């Protein structure tokens, strides 16, 4: 889930703020 | 194999910092 996408392409702040509770 | 690891750990802290009163739930897979 996580790794992947960001692992390879980078992820910026809004887009992990969906990962958030 | 170690570069997803390492990576990992600096995506935890920047959920940790973004998320902040929210929690989060991390899982490597899926
Ligand atoms: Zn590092």
């Amino acid at each position: 889930g996580i790794v992947e996408q960001c692992c390879t392409s980078i992820c910026s702040l809004y887009q992990l703020e969906n990962y958030c509770n | 194999f170690v570069n997803q690891h390492l990576c990992g750990s600096h995506l935890v802290e920047a959920l940790y910092l973004v998320c902040g009163e929210r929690g989060f739930f991390y899982t490597p897979k899926a």
